[PDB]
């Protein structure tokens, strides 16, 4: 009833954190990355 | 039901002359202003 | 960024800039005026003299001075992705759910290329749409393109809104036996109102139909050029879908009118001369490319059906917009006034309703067997359903022979139950079992467009569901 | 028994654009800090050579008042009467030969034309 | 050699800018991309250009050339058993080079320059030879291609090339003056192909359907026309007419068609369809498929490629049947090109001149005696499809004057499974006189009395119906119920015909003559019975209703026997009736 | 500007029993009139300002005739509003623009008129809006048009004329206004075709946007059956979201009673076609019977007399008694008609007099009339057996 | 012609049924002229001679060959004229135009030698406004005792209602006067069908204190009644007479003589007394009961005389 829904949340919360995280670890290569091309 | 059809063709027909009236006003207008617009360049 | 300035001429939606050589046909170009608003604009001619620019938008803030352009674009293009799946977008390829930007995978021309002929191939599944009539007498085929007919007070969105969240496909009932076919909606929106639009988003979220579904929104007071881009942009996305991930795409076009009546204004605006009713001579080829990009191929797996809605402008059929309908489609689905007057719905007219493709979409492998003999026998048992309740009224039905009364008593019992299946949804296997039930009230023998096999093995059954369950 | 899958990619949808947003706020971090370190007059010069390959003929190199030391030998010698204006930091603004058409040739221009073409390989560095 | 650059893209299909030598009604590559294009307006230095794709993407600048020439096809051989598009273009090496989508600025050759033909000279240096003699000889798909010189080219025989085995492009004749005459050559489209004569319909185009054999003949070169009712089979009719008649070539033309036309134009006539001997139908035939998001001018130039293409074949030493699949969708074709050249309306927006080009293109048919003295025959039947089912349309009306012969369609007809669903009322047919004489000396000579009794007999049953439903059919009298009977005998059993039997399919004239032979001595012999006093229903059970009912699927050589003995016991009924 | 667009859930009283019953609007919804000259559209307007239920009203005469302006201005001082009793033009307000005025100041007009309607509705009042034209709008843009020297569209009219109706229908709406304050505006739009044509394009582009159209006939109008409203052209959209207010406010089976009569309407429509080639004697009793039932409908129910001091306005309540009643005297006679009764005894029934009498009786007395003709219908055709 | 010429030369009000006013002053009529032929030119010159009525009445004549672009002037002329007179002098005057058909003419013809954009059949596309700069122009005032009265005469080219000049007048006017063919042939006189006709500002002129107050139901009985009249008509026409029932025949009684007695006058003038007494013994031949929209004591009080009372 609702904890298909609660776990859907927590899976939510789960895959949220698990791309933000993840992506938090690639950010200076990306930066550097749009620097290099944008600047010619 | 021939006197229907008969009414029928007539509208018809005057609906056409009065499409055509209008479409040929139009283009002869527009050829009108195209020219004039043209000659004053 | 190159900026052209010099206005020249300003008056209705068009204006003109000079030395505009690197503005190629049918670009789009942006205007930054004296208040620094950002408008949108479409190049529609180009010469060495000089450019014209059409506008989309209001004009009441513009001059000859502080007003510029610049480009953004060479040709109208679309950047889509395959995460678009949930999304509503504004006509013009806007997010409007309140979510960020989509990131493109290619970006893509809006008028697609046209499908070499010997790529396609003859069309053999169906559709169940969950519509009995539609599932029973006008049986939806894959890589159709199936019209519906509207009136002025009928009520088309509600129908479209129940196909699209009910729609599916009966792998099973083949020989595929089990789920393997990714399927979706793209779902298209032209001149609608505010309560249209909002009819639509909660129809589109109560029943979670919204995850597997597309929207291009596309409201009745915004701009014309962006209700023509509209559905070029839907059927692009629904092709690279299609043909780049094997879905099965089912595009709904809600209206034709409206979009037929934009594309007459744009027409008039450039001062060109009208055809036949006033309306553009090549409309007929703007509605083959919106049409006639939707089929199956060869080699692949996917398939575009199509459904363009359009309400008939005054009732009649010799309008040039259902005309060429019905030049270019495949048949028509008529809906009838008469029925939704007397509180039946959906009020599916199945008299004049007919399908071009349906002959090789029932059957067995692709149905069961006798789809096409009861959908036969129904049409024609309807017809004589009809015809003497209009005789009953002049002679009565005590003058009457026993087949005739058996025919009124299942026409009334066809129009109650069978065409009246109301919010419910209902299964090809239900909807033949209806029909069979509905047929057992007429006497046996009477059947003579069905061979006596399927007579004994289903002759008998009542209605025994419908009145008993939901 | 739906809902779920749909929120569920949602959410990922909106984390994933919030951080493409902030990778965005740092690039324009990393563009607006540039006039400090000694760069900025081969920026500036590469900027003014390409307005000006760019617009056959100009007759200006518009510019700001702090930007004349890199950019005043260049527009001399191409024949040009530059000017200075507070506006279009980071870049210069060439002026076409007839006086109704320019180029503005600003950092944040090029950066926010090519965002979309960057997005593709800002997700499959930053995910792939 | 003309070439200029852009000014003015006003639009779609619309171009202009100096190009000083350019003529008239040129086919145009344009742009950088090279996009086809004709020129329709001189002025000066400039001239308009009109472009078949749309323009969008082009910009002022770019290069724009003429190749010198109106527009043309490529007569030569390797066109048997191909597929092209409205403009002639292969179809599936365009899907092998660029994929299931038709680019815009693709380029491709009508005939593949690869391979290799077998050659067979016909003259020796020093020879004279004139336009239109044959000079060489090419097998392919079982018959020999000939090769032809152009009709505008005279001249005598510098060299030939032996016998060896070529390509298209190899020059195999040069003529004493220095001309190199190639395998194939070009032919402008809206040019008739010269002809030395033009003969008379003298003989007749034998179908093979009972009904159009007999009630409505076509002559060889004739035209007919049949409406396009949906639910009727006109593909049956269609693809039973091209693998059953007799003429030599098959050529299919379709244009604007809906989309889903190859469900039944591009599988069964590669697969389904076999002629009287040999393999595939294919082999023997040529198609031109255009679908309708095509551009408008390949639907509108379709019916002249297809005419010349069969005007070659003509020429060629065969006999070429030519049928259009829809003229509406080309006079939609045509309204929208006219909605583009600004000319004003005639009637319901159809331009003025559309009775002049039906004219011109339904003239070019006929047979006639070629100009190497060969004989052959183009006959045509195009289809029309009214608007709403209704003939008053123009369309119709022109084409009801120019039409020899007009078959009727009908859904309802088929609706009680019966097959040919070809109205046998409405019909009719101007090249009965003119083939009366040849039926007469290759059939019977009472053959058209029978054919005019017939007819009249079909004429009493249709005037007796309303006196039948009103009242009840077996309440009538003796006489009328007799009248009523044969009419449903003769239009149950002769003109009725399945197709996809491998008996019935096919039917020669002499064995429908004496099925009608057979019949109408039955009606005799009961007008006899029942004037002398035997009823209806002793008629009805007489056994030779059985077997002459049953002659439908009897082969051709059993016919006289059959039909003597058939015609005893016809004798040995009236015996037992009296 | 508005914070956010509001569904329409509760109907806008008009004071006419067949538009608030059969054709019923929504709060914030927009319905078109048109029709030719001599329907009466001058009355249905001024009934439709003086009896409705908004707060505010905004009249907007675009190019019409002044004396009915003039007669306006000197007749609402004299009458009392139906909500607090005050004089009716303190909540009236009117925009004057005679035909004779210049052609330029039609479109300013009734742009002046809804952008103070938008006004009212953030000050958070209900607004009604009375657009008494729309035509002569359309007729001065042809005019600017006509020395502006442009490609006219269809029939002499500009290309943007679609655009600009729409924006002007747009407006409308139920809304929450900046301050977080409920309001909305109610368009009544009148389109004056040139001819009685209802295929003109203008009339056209607006059955493609309004969700409620009303139409009106010449034939009901030489008869004098005002409000003379065409009930087969006309149809409304927002019948179907109104059922809840309905069950809470009025009656639980008030909407199963109305698609009854819609029912009745359908099947006497169907009907009149064998009636107009056979004649009504041909026709067996039970038929006789839909006939004449229709006919009481049309002439007891839909009917109104717009100047009758008592029966000008009307309640919703009022108007389902009645129906109901005429749907249970319906059924009854077909009850007896199936027990061999034949319909000429019927036709002389007394009880059709109180029939219909009823409708001119007041608001309050209403429900003892109601009780006593239902006793009275039900006797009626009980104590004959 | 003749029936504006009569209806001149009878208009007077009734202060009697009022009490307000005793002058009884005549009218002024003014007459402007577009395009007259000479017959009805004549005709209405003798008319108006013989009434004595000439020393008052301003004529602006403008015949047939007169040049055609002056007839955009005369109409103008004569309502400044008459509106000069009715508010500066409280003259009551009534406004007699010849011919809106032939100031349609010259309008079309101006505005094509401009080439304007037309409207439904080459008509100027602004002649809405025109007419309105005209008809506009009359009516009363308030605080003044003067009365602008405009009664135009124009022609249906067809006996047609959806032409563009008959369908702006009654978009512009309140209400008209419609004649019909059918009862002309008939040799009825004058041939106003009451059904087309209409009125806006009937509501107005009636009540209790102005005639009588049984006006506006009398008035819609007559019309339900006609109404039905010619639906029996209509249906006889297919069904023929013998299926009639008793109260179809008296329908169909009721119709015709209304047609022969209460519209055919021959030019004799009457009081409202006298054709309200005729419209209630017309109305006494329908059934008591079938009187549904009329009030029980005017019934009580008014029914039952009989036509051969009035005249043997």
């Amino acid at each position: 009833t609702e904890a298909l829904l609660a776990r859907y949340r927590e899976r939510a919360e789960a895959e949220a954190k698990a791309v933000r995280e993840k992506a938090m670890a690639r950010l200076d290569e990306a930066v550097a990355l749009v620097l290099k091309e944008v600047l010619p | 039901i021939p006197g229907i059809r008969a009414q029928i063709r007539f509208i018809q027909q005057v609906l056409e002359q009065r499409e055509r009236e209008d479409t040929f006003r139009l283009k002869r207008i527009k050829g009108k202003i195209e020219a004039r617009e043209a000659e004053e360049e | 960024k190159k900026e052209y300035t010099g206005i020249t001429y300003i008056s209705g939606p068009l204006l003109f800039v000079e030395n505009a050589k690197d503005l190629a046909y049918g670009a789009i170009v942006d205007i930054k005026d004296g208040t620094g608003r950002v408008r949108g604009g479409q190049v529609i001619e180009v010469s060495e003299e000089y450019a014209v620019i059409q506008v989309f938008e209001e004009t009441t803030g513009l001059d000859l001075a502080t007003t510029s352009v610049s480009l953004v674009e060479d040709v109208a293009r679309l950047g889509v992705s395959k995460e678009m799946l949930g999304r509503r977008f504004n006509g013009i390829g806007k997010p409007i759910d309140g979510l960020p930007p989509i990131t493109p995978e290619k970006r893509l021309p809006i008028t697609g290329l046209p499908l070499n002929p010997v790529a396609r191939r003859k069309p053999e599944q169906f559709i169940q749409t969950g519509i009995s009539t539609i599932d029973v007498m006008n049986t939806l085929v894959r890589g159709q393109k199936l019209p519906i007919f509207s009136g002025s007070g009928l009520p088309a969105n509600e129908i479209a809104a129940q196909i699209a969240r009910q729609a599916t496909v009966r792998p099973d009932l083949s020989g595929e036996g089990e789920k393997e076919e990714p399927f979706a909606v793209v779902f298209a929106a032209m001149g609608i109102t505010q309560r249209e639009l909002s009819y639509f988003i909660q129809e589109f979220e109560r029943t979670g139909a919204l995850s597997r579904s597309v929207l291009f929104l596309n409201k009745a007071d915004d701009p014309t050029i962006e209700r023509i881009l509209t559905p070029r942009m839907a059927l692009t996305v629904a092709e690279y879908l299609a043909f780049e991930h094997d879905y099965h795409v089912l595009v709904i076009l809600t209206d034709m009118t409206n979009y037929c009546e934009a594309l007459r204004e744009i027409g008039a605006a450039r001062e060109e001369i009208p055809g036949r009713r006033g309306y553009p001579g090549y409309m007929y080829t703007d509605l083959a490319t919106i049409y006639e990009r939707a089929g199956v191929v060869e080699g692949k797996k996917g398939s575009v059906t199509q459904i363009p809605i359009l309400s008939m402008p005054d009732d009649d059929r010799t309008h040039p917009i259902p005309d060429l309908t019905g030049y270019i489609t495949e048949g028509q689905i008529q809906l009838s006034r008469e029925l939704h007057r007397k509180g039946i719905y959906p009020p599916i007219d199945p008299l004049p309703s007919l399908s071009r493709l349906m002959n090789n979409g029932v059957g067995k492998g692709k149905t069961r067997e006798d789809h096409k003999q009861v959908s036969d026998q129904l049409y024609s048992a309807y017809a004589n359903g009809v015809d003497i309740r209009k005789l009953v009224a002049i002679i009565g039905e005590d003058a009457l022979t026993e087949n005739d009364r058996r025919y009124l008593q299942f026409a009334d019992a066809f129009e109650r139950f069978f065409i009246n299946q109301g919010q419910q949804n209902r299964s090809i296997e239900e909807s033949l079992q209806i029909a069979w039930a509905l047929l057992s009230m007429l006497p046996q023998g009477e059947l003579k467009r069905i061979s006596k096999d399927h007579i004994g093995k289903y002759y008998g059954q009542k209605l025994e569901e419908i009145w008993g369950a939901p | 028994e739906s809902a779920g899958e749909l929120l569920v990619a949602t959410a990922r949808t909106q984390a994933r654009g919030e951080v493409l947003e902030e990778v965005r706020r740092r690039v324009r971090e990393a563009l607006e800090a540039l006039p400090q370190k000694p760069e900025w007059p081969e920026v500036v010069r590469k900027l003014a050579l390409e307005a000006l390959e760019a617009l056959p003929g100009a007759k200006a190199l518009v510019a700001n008042p702090e930007d004349l030391p890199h950019l005043e030998a260049l527009a001399r010698e191409r024949g040009v009467e530059l000017q200075a204006e507070p506006a279009l930091r980071l870049g210069v603004r060439a002026v076409g030969a007839e006086g109704k058409t320019q180029v503005e040739n600003s950092l944040l221009a090029r950066l926010d034309r090519a965002w979309d073409a960057l997005s593709s390989k800002v997700a499959q560095a930053l995910w792939g | 050699m003309i070439q200029g650059v852009i000014q003015k893209i006003a639009g779609p299909a619309v171009i202009a800018k100096g190009m000083l030598g350019a003529r008239m009604y040129d086919i145009c590559k344009v742009g950088e991309e090279g996009l086809v294009g004709e020129i329709i307006r001189l002025d000066g230095d400039t001239a308009f250009v009109q472009v078949y794709e749309d323009t969008s993407g082009l910009k002022v600048g770019e290069p724009v050339v003429s190749t010198g020439l109106p527009l043309a096809v490529e007569l030569g051989p390797g066109m048997l058993n191909g597929i092209y598009d409205g403009i002639q273009r292969p179809l599936e090496r365009i899907r092998e080079k660029t994929g299931i989508y038709i680019t815009r600025g693709v380029v491709v050759h009508a005939l593949d320059r690869e391979k290799k033909w077998a050659w067979t000279p016909m003259v020796k240096p020093g020879d004279e030879v004139r336009g239109g003699m044959v000079l060489g000889t090419v097998p392919e798909f079982g018959f020999t291609h000939k090769i032809l010189v152009p009709p505008d080219v005279r001249g005598r025989v510098k060299e030939v090339k032996p016998a060896g085995e070529y390509t298209v492009e190899e020059p195999v004749v040069v003529l004493e003056d220095g001309t190199e005459l190639k395998m194939y050559h070009t032919w402008p489209v809206r040019r008739a192909r010269p002809v030395q004569r033009k003969l008379d319909p003298n003989t007749p185009f034998l179908t093979g359907m009972r009904i159009l054999d007999v009630l409505f003949p076509v002559a060889m070169g004739g035209t007919a026309a049949i409406p396009g009712p949906f639910g009727a089979g006109k593909s049956v009719t269609q693809q039973s007419l091209a693998k059953w008649s007799n003429a030599d070539v098959v050529v299919y033309v379709g244009c604007g068609e809906r989309g889903n036309e190859m469900t039944d134009v591009l599988v069964e006539f590669p697969e389904l369809t076999d002629p009287k001997t040999g393999g595939p139908l294919m082999h023997r035939t040529v198609l031109i498929a255009n679908t309708s998001n095509m551009p408008v001018a390949a639907r509108e130039a379709s019916i002249y490629v297809g005419v010349t293409i069969a005007e070659y074949f003509r020429d060629q030493g065969f006999s070429v049947a030519l049928m259009a699949d829809s003229t509406s969708r080309w006079a939609e074709a045509l309204r929208e090109i006219s909605s583009r050249l600004e000319e004003m309306p005639a009637e319901e927006g159809y331009p003025p001149y559309l009775a002049a080009r039906l004219a011109a293109f339904y003239e070019r048919a006929g047979k006639v005696i070629t100009l190497g003295g060969e004989e052959g025959a183009v006959t045509i039947v195009g289809a029309v499809s009214p608007p709403g089912g209704d003939m008053s349309e123009p369309v119709t009306q022109s084409t009801l004057r120019i039409v020899g012969a007009f078959w009727r369609l009908d859904a309802s007809l088929a609706f009680r499974r019966h097959f040919p669903a070809i109205n046998w009322n409405g019909s009719y047919s101007l090249f009965t006189s003119a083939l009366d004489p040849w039926y007469r000396e290759n059939v019977a000579e009472d053959y058209p009395e029978l054919r005019d009794a017939i007819s009249e007999l079909l004429q009493r049953e249709a005037g007796l119906q309303e006196i039948v439903q009103l009242v009840g059919p077996d309440a009538l009298q003796d006489a009328e119920r007799l009248v009523i009977e044969v009419g449903r005998i003769i239009r149950e059993d002769f003109l009725q015909q399945n197709a996809y039997h491998e008996v019935d399919a096919y039917c020669s004239m002499k064995k429908a003559y004496g099925i009608m032979k057979m019949i109408l001595a039955f009606y005799k012999e009961a007008e006899a019975a029942i004037k002398r006093g035997v009823s209806i229903d002793e008629i009805l059970q007489l056994p030779v209703l059985e077997r002459i009912g049953r002659a439908r699927y009897v082969s051709e050589e059993e016919f006289p026997a059959y039909f003597e003995e058939a015609m005893k016991e016809i004798q040995g009924a009236f015996k037992a009736l009296a």
